[PDB]
């Protein structure tokens, strides 16, 4: 279980896309160097918190010195220098876990064993000659290491729930602990609003699917981390759905608190279609500074209020896996 | 070929504790941790012998660190009030079960867990074991000399007045071994009992100091136990260099350490007397850092553990001792122990090691506002605004204590986390507060979600909060125990699964 | 023996320990010290241009622009900072150690520190910013001590006297043999090479002590041979000395002008426009009334592009004397040190 | 110690020129320069046989290259020799004569008491009767001066090359050695080979990209030369050798200007594919020294961007594998082998080279007193006519006033730029400076280099001082010129003769050091 700077592991893949554009050509010769710019910042970044592959951390460099290559138009020794040191660093890097035969192997050219050497023991390698070795060093990574780079749970999860519905159908206890338990199972995934589709399918008829549906509605809303609620609309925004929204625009209001009012600035987007803002803008009643607020969104076809932290130990908690707060 | 005297039917088998009367030609070795008073007689452990008058005194010995023996080698005037059926041998060690919960560390790393008392000839199973067939683990020695030179100094200690004192070492030099040796010595109270003040300087081999801080601390009882400083003694400050070693902050460490020994010569001169470590380091520039520490100090005295010296050489008096040295099974990784087991200690001798996240964590909020006002980074400091927010996280951060007024200072941008920029930084006078793991935070509302390991909640009238991302690492087992990957399905917030051509850190 | 200097007449490099060193430290200006520190360099890499450059050197206008780097620093990504100063740390280290044929000891005294800054820089970790930054001053510093402070700021006689002495005899002799004489003659006109000569000349006319102007006679054939063998040369040198030395000087003082007199009567005839100007700008020179005599005694001596220069400077010298081409080979050449 | 037929010859003295008879066996290492006639029989120089018809021939063969031996061994073989003799013929074997080439390459010494004996002028009791002085002899006694002679294979292989040239193919030819391999000896073998009088006089197309060490070039230049003519000894680039061009590459080695030496190359190839083309005379080519690292790299773009023809490498290499088999030859290192005293340091036997271009009055004939005594071809300064402006070729970057004191004493290239093609776009002020980036830019043909004398401040006109040359009229192009990396070789700016005129403080020269730091 080795441990990796880049949270996702994604932004990796993200990483190689501002590294190299790909649709390298045709593309603007500074949205190279802004793009590099958040890379070479990244992996100075993705450095700082843990220590990175040598590979990669070297491109960073590579990267950036070729920077030094290009904005160059004077007195070229700091540039014959930056260059060079990231080369023979990079050199001196790739070739250490342990001559002629090393590098064979290593498959670094030649011209790269030499400029080390050159600069090392020798005046300072040209810029003309350097641009040959940091873009053909750079060309080398992108060869080797660039270029190269669940069922059961969801059953589970609709057992859960199906088994909710039955519960409510009858019409404390530990089956009120089935309830709870499943909340968690929704938490953990990006696919809480999954479920969403399945209530919508538990549904017959209106309030009653609701009256089933309903108590699980407050009841999320009233644990803290409550903001799927808000969440949950997202995945409304695709919007038998509108009814639901509507009751979710009733429902809101009862959720008479900033961040919850929140969502619906939020939420307001969600809903190009006149009627979602409308109901929303409506309910909102434009007589706050964010009702004041909403209407200037509604017209375009912001942060409402403080959010304020303290150390308190948060009273109800579950095990997360340093991710998703 | 180590083994320690064998005692039986003496022996005896006691609930909770273990007591054995012993012989005089008789020693005794034991792993794991155990607190002990004696019953009768003297017993001189490391050149050390302890009556039977003084009170019971705990030991935390670990199987990768040389073992201090319990020797029986054995009069003392009384005082000291030895004291149970049968006189038998001269001597009587008693000795005491403790629940420390150390050696807990096995739950959460499989190859960790044997270091400590637990299991893992008819033997009850306590934390403490003494191994009477002799086995390949270590036992503690020195030559003499080397506990003569500690030692010589002791009788001038008993005399009027200070002694300033300092050792210099390599990283496996085996100083720090040689920095506790000392303390045990002067301390005993055959001797002027005066706490003992003390320093250390290496952040990468710091001793009662968790990781990257270096600390004066004064040291008034006897750790007879390779604590790694996860019991207290008392300190004024700790006060966090950020990095494994010196190098990272020349600047910042050499204006840190002249910032400590101030208030060691405030105390240096006050009638306890100062002690002091340095960094391992005696390459290259830590002997400037060697030599530059000399002179500020004025230290009376002076140890180097080998000879490669000339610039040590003046103008304090030195003394050269052999190589010594002493299974870690990395002596390098013991490090993350040492900074894992600051979390878990709930308080000294007791540590819970249960997993952090299942317990409800802290939150303060990233603004103006008190709780936490700012970030500042360490080392680069041109880390975009943007991406401070998520450098931070999944991190080893430590807060900080700043005086408001100063606190006002010039955050450099606001929404989101308002950063600090370093120069800023080391201006200000800072009072570190405790160290601290922070599990995510949010964007959302800007409050912040912290793991910190013991706090009284910090009270204070506008003091901002303080921040500092460091180049101290995380411990794996926290976020990746195989404890944490049965109850979480395994999904890698920042971890993997076990490979392409090629990368892999230099 | 001789080696190649870049810098011409091994006087700058004097001048840098100046320019690489200013004398007051801390009074200067950051931002005028740095501008000073930027001439340095300059002639540094043109002197590379000319010519290869000692190591220290080399590596001395290296470390100076990576004190500015490391010291004008605005905060933000190191990243580039401590490539430019580390190579230059480790680029320095390896040129001195290098000429290292074996046992590779400090016996240079080069310190601890920059053993170990390479090493980290070489293959560990790069160093922190700081770190280079307490490293160069210290690295900067070294040179100072090693190198720097401490580079800090006859034939001809006898053969005048006895090329012009033995004349002397000669010029007693006048009313094989015939060889001798005109050999000696040349001898002394071989010989007078000399810029040290022409001062030795005036000398010679006091030593007389005692003659008349026919002992000056004697000397005529002599002078005139001079004249003869070489030319027309010699006069000019004569006269570009004796109006020098007449100059420095304003019968010693007499005999010469008399001399030149003789000297002036004979030689307008053969002389060119551009040397009557060597003369007439050399005679404007002095202030002294000597000269502007002379030089109304040049203008009453035909020509009239001459005669307008002679007065156009004459009223000028009694003016201020009451103030109380290409693809060429080289008119006239005199081979010189590639100075000049 | 090689030895060779002594003689007892019959020799008549004669007077300029001494005439040689020669019995089958004996063959003669000759050392010095000379020029050879043959009278009668069929020598062979070198595995190529010559006979009485051929046109004479000038050696310059010297102490440091290698002893080219002059074998009688072949038997008069075909009517093609005609023999003229006033002498004795007598039915013995071959009659043959050289006379003496009167170079006057000869004082080296004067300059260089290091460089006295290069070329023979006696340089002490005579331990022999009948000894004469003259610009050429041989060592009829041995002793360890270096004969001439290649493996078979060496000899065959280049050989084995020339027997594909009288029939229609042309061979484009490649070579490949690092320096000291033997490829400019080996180079200089072929050319001979194929030039010989029974192949067709084709002129020998021979391309030279090696700026260090250089065969018919001077320092830091590259031409391709068709060559007419044998260079029959190593001539260093000291020889007439009609070709199309020289480029100023500007330094030693390639690198120097990468960017601009790549170029610079495939134009080079233009007029080579423009000719070469043409297969009237075969591409030749001579590659540089490094063979790992860039110039191996360059030299494998250089093999790809022109047809090979034939390959060659002299050693067994990790090359092998970079480059394809694109047949390709490989024979033994056979580096050159002389003592490094006998055979001057190859970074100290260029001076020789660079020196003797300013110095040549004409192909045969130099002149060593130093340049100082000579009028200096003076010329202007600034946007004048004359010479327009200075680019410095990789040290650009400089202060602007700086850099008119960077121009004297050093050796600077005199370029040819035409019309506005100059214009293209400093200070004028001092010097045009003219940048790099510009040049680049702009086409170029190159001048002979000029050494600078005394630039002029106070009047733009600096002295200068340049080889032969027929006047440099150009009705618009100015003398563009630029200040590369090429040394200046000592004695000229202070030689023996040089600090005797004046023994004054060298304007660039200082006079024992030990001790304190070159890299």
């Amino acid at each position: 279980p080795r441990l990796t700077p880049w949270k996702s592991s994604d932004e990796v893949v993200y990483l190689k896309g501002l590294f190299f554009p790909a649709d390298r050509e045709q593309i603007s010769r500074d949205e190279l160097y802004r793009q590099y710019e958040e890379a070479i910042s990244l992996v100075e970044m993705y450095s700082s918190r843990t220590r990175v592959s040598h590979i990669l951390q070297s491109t960073a460099h590579l990267f950036s010195a070729l920077m030094m290559l290009e904005s160059f138009e004077g007195l070229d020794d700091t540039v014959r220098l930056t260059a060079s040191m990231t080369i023979i660093r990079f050199v001196n890097g790739l070739l250490d876990p342990n001559l002629h035969l090393l590098a064979k192997k290593i498959d670094l050219p030649s011209l790269f064993v030499e400029f080390r050497h050159s600069a090392t023991h020798d005046a300072l390698p040209s810029l003309e000659m350097c641009k040959t070795c940091v873009d053909r060093a750079i060309d080398w990574v992108w060869d080797h290491y660039w270029d190269g780079v669940e069922e059961s749970l969801i059953k589970e999860l609709k057992d859960l729930f199906k088994q909710y519905r039955r519960i409510r159908r009858q019409n404390g206890k530990e089956y009120w602990t089935c309830i709870a338990g499943i909340k968690d199972h929704a938490d953990m995934a990006n696919f809480y609003n999954v479920m969403i589709e399945r209530i919508v399918s538990n549904k017959l008829k209106w309030e009653h699917l609701r009256a089933l549906f309903e108590p699980m509605m407050n009841h999320f809303i009233h644990l803290k981390g409550w903001d799927f609620p808000l969440g949950l609309i997202d995945s409304m925004l695709s919007k038998c759905a509108q009814k639901w929204i509507r009751w979710l625009a009733i429902e809101q209001i009862d959720r008479y608190d900033d961040v919850l009012v929140s969502k619906m600035i939020d939420t307001l987007g969600k809903t190009l279609n006149v009627e979602l803002l409308e109901k929303l803008q409506s309910r909102f009643s434009a007589d706050p500074v964010i009702k004041d607020k909403i209407q200037a969104k509604l017209t375009l076809i912001v942060t409402p209020t403080l959010h304020i932290k303290s150390f308190e130990s948060h009273p109800n908690w579950t095990p997360k896996p340093f991710g998703v707060i | 070929s180590s083994n320690f005297s064998f005692d039986d039917d003496n022996t005896i088998y006691g609930h909770d504790y273990v007591i054995f009367g012993l012989k005089s030609n008789q020693n005794l070795i034991v792993k794991g941790q155990f607190v002990l008073e004696i019953q009768r007689g003297a017993i001189d452990i490391n050149g050390v012998i302890y009556h039977s008058g003084v009170e019971p005194m705990k030991f935390i010995n670990p199987s990768s660190s040389s073992i201090p023996l319990i020797q029986a080698t054995v009069l003392n005037s009384s005082l000291l009030e030895n004291k149970l059926f049968t006189p038998g041998y001269k001597s009587v060690i008693k000795l005491t079960n403790l629940d420390t919960h150390l050696e807990s560390i096995g739950r959460v790393c499989p190859l960790f867990k044997n270091l400590f008392w637990q299991f893992d000839l008819a033997f009850s199973d306590y934390t403490f074991y003494p191994i009477t067939k002799p086995d390949n683990t270590v036992s503690v020695i020195k030559h003499k000399n080397w506990m003569d030179v500690i030692k010589s100094l002791t009788e001038l200690y008993s005399n009027d007045q200070s002694i300033k004192v300092i050792v210099i070492g390599g990283k496996n030099s085996g100083k720090s071994t040689f920095l506790r040796l000392l303390v045990q010595h002067m301390l005993s109270p055959t001797l002027q009992q005066l706490p003992i003040n003390f320093m250390d300087l290496d952040p990468g081999q710091p001793e009662y100091s968790g990781t990257d801080c270096i600390s004066l601390s004064k040291i008034s009882e006897v750790q007879h136990g390779n604590h790694l400083s996860l019991t207290s003694t008392d300190s004024t400050q700790c006060h966090y260099v950020g990095f494994n070693s010196p190098k990272d902050q020349p600047t910042r460490y050499n204006l840190l350490v002249e910032q400590l020994v101030r208030s060691y010569e405030s105390d240096g001169e006050k009638h306890e007397s100062l002690l002091i470590n340095t960094p391992g380091w005696i390459k290259g520039y830590g002997l400037e850092l060697t030599r530059t520490l000399i002179e500020r100090v004025k230290p009376t005295h002076v140890i180097y553990l080998n000879s490669g010296g000339v610039d040590i050489d003046i103008p304090k008096g030195t003394n050269l001792i052999p190589l010594q040295g002493s299974s870690r099974y990395s002596s390098s990784q013991l490090r993350l122990l040492k900074t894992m087991a600051y979390f878990h200690k709930i308080d000294d001798f007791k540590f819970d090691f249960q997993p952090l996240l299942f317990s409800p964590p802290i939150q303060v909020s990233y603004g103006v506002s008190t709780g936490i006002s700012a970030l500042t980074h360490l080392k680069e400091t041109g880390i975009g605004m943007d991406h401070l927010e998520r450098s931070i996280e999944a991190t080893i951060v430590g807060i900080f204590k700043v005086k408001r007024d100063h606190l006002e200072e010039c955050l450099f941008n606001k929404g989101q986390l308002p950063l600090l920029p370093y120069k800023e930084f080391i201006k200000l006078s800072t009072e570190f507060f405790r160290l601290a793991l922070v599990h995510s935070i949010d964007q959302e509302k800007k409050i912040m979600n912290l793991y910190i390991p013991q706090f009284r909640t910090l009270d204070l009238t506008k003091e901002a909060i303080i921040m500092v991302r460091g180049n101290t690492d995380l411990p794996i087992w926290e976020i990746a125990s195989n404890e944490i990957v049965k109850r979480f399905k395994r999904q890698l917030p920042y971890i993997t699964f076990e490979g392409s051509s090629l990368e892999k850190k230099w």
